[PDB]
């Protein structure tokens, strides 16, 4: 019964800078492996077969080594688009195809400022008795903001709640959204709605905020 | 082009039944093996086991073996996944895929279908409310103005989120969902535009909420606020 044991089970690198990534196999499975990439939201792909042959239409720096119990796979100048976590899987077995745990391989790139934008909730949701205030910071590195809500300047707590993408494929950027859920009753309580940002990227934490009944 | 098509996401009680599907197509059914692949979001593949369509010979993982079964139906070429009793430890993705082999070279995994997500759990489905994120100067900057769409207190996953039918996709951040304190899931689903065209051009969401069957189109209308009394 062959384990497959990958490491590390994540790292980050630079554009340009090369990537390695090992498996190691409980026994001996002499060159039955394979190498996937799984984009976020995607199914898997096949890279590498039979532990160095390259599939068609992979691009050449992904390249696969050794034989027996320890395998590697580089990528020689990594890539933003090489985004992703990366599976080795033995099928030496009997088609008992086991996979290693995966590794997933961030990018490293210069700090991005987010920028900043601010949604008032929606009359149909206001009509429906619920209000939803969406901060959006768009295209940022690196991923750790702060995000902080202040209704009539009072600092809010416990009534928001964030989402971050996954790094996008192109410029190596997170998105976030912080969204502020009220009662249409407590909204209408307060005029000034305001999301404060702090973040590697501004000098000085950036404040985007609109006044109830503005539009 | 070689290609396996899933049925779509389930929503399922413990103690159900439950047969998913995957429609081969493209490639000749009874000559390759077809694969299943379970993964929980965020986690790693897990092989569960195979079936080949010509014998309808079943290798199963023994994590899985007592309690899943692969069927084929050789006229419909289509491959399929069984519980009998389903557990709420059994919601995760399953991928169905091909087996494929260049000459002796041991085989690997592909072409993959796009995955079933199964989610089994007590709680009745709860469709989307779906509200605009209107684009406005609050929204805007350097020529560029952002718009969304929120998909708000569904449940289970997943919902699909597309821009005018799928012909707007540069500048898409559709968000992964979050747990409310009601259990029900929201997400927005943003994307940025030229702001000259806010006038000119239209901008539609499309929301698709399969486990209940809500189906919305919410066109997204700039606003302009003056900021006065």
């Amino acid at each position: 019964d062959i384990v497959m044991t990958q490491s590390p089970s994540s790292l980050s690198a630079s554009v340009g800078d090369r990537v390695t990534i090992t498996c190691r196999a409980s026994q001996s499975i002499s060159v039955s492996l394979n190498w996937y990439q799984q984009k976020p939201g995607k199914a898997p792909k096949v890279l590498i077969y039979a532990a160095s042959r390259l599939q068609s239409g992979i691009p050449s720096r992904f390249s696969g080594s050794g034989s027996g119990s320890h395998f590697t796979l580089t990528i020689s100048s990594l890539q933003p688009e090489d985004f992703a976590t990366y599976y080795c899987q033995e099928t030496y077995s009997d088609l008992m195809y086991t996979f290693g745990q995966g590794t997933k391989v961030e990018i490293k790139r210069t700090v991005a400022a987010p920028s900043v934008f601010i949604f008032p909730p929606s009359d149909e949701q206001l009509k429906s008795g619920t209000a939803s205030v969406v901060c959006l910071l768009n295209n940022f590195y690196p991923r750790e903001a702060k995000v902080q809500w202040k209704v009539d300047n009072a600092l809010q707590s416990g009534n928001s709640q964030e989402s971050v993408t996954e790094q996008d494929s192109k410029d190596s950027t997170y998105s976030l959204s912080s969204t502020l859920t009220l009662s249409k009753a407590d909204y209408e309580k307060h005029k000034v709605y305001a999301c404060e940002v702090t973040h590697q990227g501004l000098s000085s934490p950036v404040t985007k905020s609109f006044n109830r009944g503005e539009c | 082009e070689v290609q396996l098509v899933q049925s779509g996401a389930e929503l399922k009680k413990p103690g159900e039944s439950l047969k998913i599907s995957c429609k081969a197509s493209g490639y000749t059914f009874t000559n390759y093996w077809v694969v299943w692949v379970r993964q929980m979001p965020g986690e790693g593949l897990e092989w569960m086991g195979s079936i080949h369509p010509r014998d309808s010979d079943a290798r199963y993982s023994l994590s899985f073996e007592g309690r899943v079964t692969f069927s084929v139906d050789k006229s419909t070429t289509t491959a399929y996944l069984q519980w009998s009793s389903l557990k709420v430890s059994d919601s995760a993705i399953y991928y169905c895929a091909r087996l494929s082999q260049v000459s002796g070279w041991s085989p690997w995994v592909g072409p993959w279908g796009q995955g079933t997500l199964v989610t089994v759990s007590s709680a009745s489905t709860k469709g989307p409310s779906v509200f605009p994120l209107a684009p406005s100067s609050k929204s805007t900057s350097g020529g560029t103005a952002a718009l969304g769409c929120l998909v708000k207190d569904y449940f289970p996953e997943p919902v699909t989120v597309s821009w005018n039918s799928g012909a707007l996709t540069s500048g898409v951040h559709t968000f992964p969902a979050v747990l409310q304190s009601s259990g029900l899931y929201s997400l927005s689903s943003v994307v940025t535009v030229p702001s000259s065209s806010l006038g000119t051009q239209t901008y539609i969401c499309n929301v698709n909420h399969k486990p209940s069957n809500t189906k919305v189109d919410k066109k997204v209308e700039p606003k302009s606020c003056d900021k006065l009394e």
